[PDB]
């Protein structure tokens, strides 16, 4: 699962828009559900591009730069789960099964962190957003 | 630019104290036990 | 003989208080308190991990 979650452009969802109050439904002005290394747009300007944040484009793209801090515990944690899940192959071919677990233990440890790193992050964000009426 | 809400730190939750009570409160957890080792070394 | 009874002065009372306010009125009862963020406790976890 963890390499279907690290690859997706899925991590989390985006509407940015601004309100009709008397009786009218919402005009949504920028919307995209994006990931970490690249970004694929929904519905802003109805434009396609899988877009990397390394390359700029006007408070989303600085959330685009917060999430570049999430960035190294969901490698870390690649790392040892798949030191720990070879080794528990070749201890069935004991030390070599014991410690392995102990990789899944300081895996979700870092998996924590990073989702420590991640959500705080985004609620940094959230309410560094300037505040208007209009503006859902 | 009139401000909104600013952005607590990491070490934002023991704010409603002073850091001199919170190192306080350490001298006082540590002669406590003290006593109470010195306390149990006096007595059955 | 605008100075002497206020023309000047009664029209700067106006003119400055016509175009709408932004004071007192949303300080007090324009304001709910929100859930805590995690941001608020996040350096516990840092504690604690």
């Amino acid at each position: 699962l963890l390499g279907i979650a690290v690859s997706t452009d899925y991590w989390l969802y985006l509407e940015e828009g601004i309100i009709l109050p008397q009786n009218q439904s919402t005009e949504v002005k920028m919307s995209l559900h994006s990931g970490l290394w690249r970004v694929c747009f929904l519905a802003g300007e109805e434009r396609g591009r899988c877009f990397t944040i390394e390359y700029v484009m006007e408070s989303t793209v600085n959330v685009l730069k917060m999430i570049r801090s999430a960035t190294p515990f969901p490698l870390v944690s690649l790392f040892f789960m798949f030191i720990g899940f070879i080794l528990s192959n070749i201890g069935h071919i004991t030390i070599l099964a014991f410690v392995s677990g102990i990789f899944f233990i300081l895996s979700g440890l870092s998996l924590v962190v990073g989702l420590v790193l991640y959500i705080s992050s985004i609620n940094d964000e959230m309410l560094n957003r300037t505040k208007d009426a209009e503006t859902y | 630019k009139k401000p909104q809400k600013s952005k607590p730190g990491v070490f934002s939750f023991l704010d409603p104290l002073a850091y001199e009570i919170w190192m306080c409160i350490v001298f006082a957890y540590i002669g406590v036990s003290v006593v109470l080792f010195l306390v149990s070394r006096f007595s059955p | 003989k605008l100075s002497e009874q206020g023309v000047l002065d009664k029209l700067k009372n106006k003119w400055w208080y016509d175009k709408g306010e932004c004071g007192a009125k949303d300080s007090g009862s324009k304001e709910k308190t929100s859930a805590l963020s995690l941001s608020n406790v996040a350096g516990v976890f840092y504690i604690l991990v």
